[PDB]
DNA sequence: TTTTTTTTTTTTTT
């Protein structure tokens, strides 16, 4: 399965609690402040600054700012050809996995393109509308967590109100975290 | 660590004193070629854009990420990005902007651990 | 009709998805018959294009372009054909003809060469939004498979007026 | 209406 790229401000990837996963074939995930599980990311920026090739072709890198926060976008390898795609200035949409580095959260590349300025306004429109969303569903999670934790009457409870059983592990995580 | 300060959304009027990056959209009003600067009007005010290499057409909806300048002539934007605005709807901009004006704060403050 | 790829299953028809391309899995090109659009057999003894329900034809090179999309609350295979496929990949069907022979020349199969031109020389078409249109098919394997009839680029407004409409139904407005 | 058939995973950075 290729679970889905969330579409996140840049301040709630990097504001977020990164999960490295000790198996050497588990995907890393990240939990933001509002216990949202986060395989991929999906953001849309300007580049910032004219792209880092490393001389040896060995790693590309690029900036991106969306005006809630500024992120790098990273390509290793032949994936070096994501960040010669792109030139300072570009209006993106970039899509990959997020990946932490020196404690600093990041984005490895999976695709970026150019989009037009109404792509902008789209994204930003719809990362407010799913943020709503999820917010809403995870405070109602969190009352249930609160009063029988993980439990199979919780479970029950938790599908009657619309709420995927997912989301009280990982209130349960980022309690253990915190 | 002097981390990239992300460019703070405003309108030409309403641009802080404590502001030191900010992104401005508007209409060009002016070029001039020789001094490589023009003048941005958003609708709230006008803004003297000085430009390092990219100069727009007059008449071209753009966006202008730039520093801030304050100096005795007055308060001039450093252009670092200028994109081209020109098929974009401003107005669901504008509305996009009010619903994040008044959203946001309250999503933050309904965490209650 | 707009459906979310959390909502897709096998066999459904005539279904609306916006989403981002994610992934390039294979572009490459085959002789097909202008008529039916199926694969042509080249016969060596009388040097002519051989279609099975068509008979001696006049071969067209059909461009094939497997890749996924994605919309936030799923992920779907999809595959474009000719000029669908062209008109997104922005490359002329007999220059992927030349690209593919170059590479099956230096020793790779149609299945090798297919893979590595698509991740070599079309990774640009990726992070793109598109809205593509088609039914969805069940691979035994490959698992569902949305086979794209038309794709077009995103109407802002009108995605803006759906989000608008769902903000409605939270509260918002 | 079509060709051909094996999904997705990590880790690497002056
Ligand atoms: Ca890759
Ligand atoms: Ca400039
Ligand atoms: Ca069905
Ligand atoms: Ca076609
Ligand atoms: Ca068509
Ligand atoms: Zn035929």
């Amino acid at each position: 399965k290729r679970m889905p790229a969330t579409r996140l401000y840049i301040k709630d990837i990097l504001e977020g609690y990164f999960v490295k996963s000790e198996g050497d074939f588990e995907p890393n995930y990240l939990i933001t402040k509002y216990a949202r599980k986060v395989y991929r990311a999906k953001i849309v920026g300007t580049v910032v600054r004219e792209p880092l090739i490393a001389e040896d072709e060995t790693y590309g890198k690029f900036q991106v700012d969306d005006g809630t926060g500024v992120i790098w976008v990273l390509g290793f390898r032949d994936d070096t050809k994501f960040a010669k795609l792109v030139r300072k200035g570009d209006l993106v949409q970039v899509i990959g996995k997020i990946a932490e580095w020196r404690d600093d959260k990041q984005i490895l590349v999976e695709g970026v393109s150019k989009v037009h300025p109404n792509m902008w306004i789209l994204h930003r429109y719809e990362t407010l509308k799913e943020k709503i969303e999820h917010i809403k569903k995870a405070k109602i999670a969190l009352e249930i967590y609160n009063q029988y934790g993980i439990t199979a009457k919780s479970k029950v409870i938790a599908k009657n109100k619309g709420i995927e059983e997912e989301l009280l592990e990982v209130i349960d995580e980022l309690y253990g975290i915190m | 660590v002097r981390r990239r300060k992300p460019a703070v959304e405003r309108k030409i009027s309403e641009i802080r004193e404590e502001d030191t990056r900010v992104s401005l959209i508007g209409r060009v009003i002016k070029v001039d070629k020789m001094d490589y600067m023009f003048w941005l009007d958003d609708g709230t005010g006008v803004a003297i854009i000085e430009s390092e290499s990219d100069l727009p057409k007059v008449g071209q909806v753009v966006r202008v990420i730039g520093r801030i300048i304050r100096n005795e002539e007055g308060i001039h934007i450093y252009a670092e990005v200028i994109q081209d605005f020109s098929d974009a709807d401003l107005e669901a901009l504008e509305e996009i902007r009010e619903l994040e004006r008044k959203l946001l704060p309250r999503l933050e403050g309904e965490i209650v651990w | 009709t707009r459906k979310k790829i959390k909502d897709i299953e096998a066999g459904d028809r005539f279904v609306e998805v916006r989403g981002t391309i994610a992934k390039v899995y294979r572009v490459l090109t085959y002789d097909a018959c202008p008529e039916c659009k199926k694969k042509v057999d080249y016969d060596e003894g009388l040097g002519v294009w051989i279609c099975p329900e068509h008979g001696e034809v006049q071969p067209i090179k059909m461009t094939i372009l497997d890749f996924g999309l994605d919309d936030g609350t799923g992920y779907i295979r999809v595959t474009l054909f000719g000029d669908d496929a062209e008109e997104l990949l922005g490359v002329s069907p007999e220059e992927i003809a030349e690209k593919i022979k170059e590479l099956e020349e230096s020793g790779l199969t149609t299945k090798e060469a297919a893979r590595k031109l698509a991740e070599d020389e079309f990774y640009n078409i990726i992070g793109r939004e598109i809205v593509v249109r088609g039914n969805v098919i069940e691979d035994r394997f490959l698992g569902l498979i949305l086979r794209a009839s038309s794709w077009e680029d995103v109407d802002y407004r009108r995605e803006i007026e759906r989000i608008k409409e769902e903000l409605e139904k939270l509260g918002v407005m």
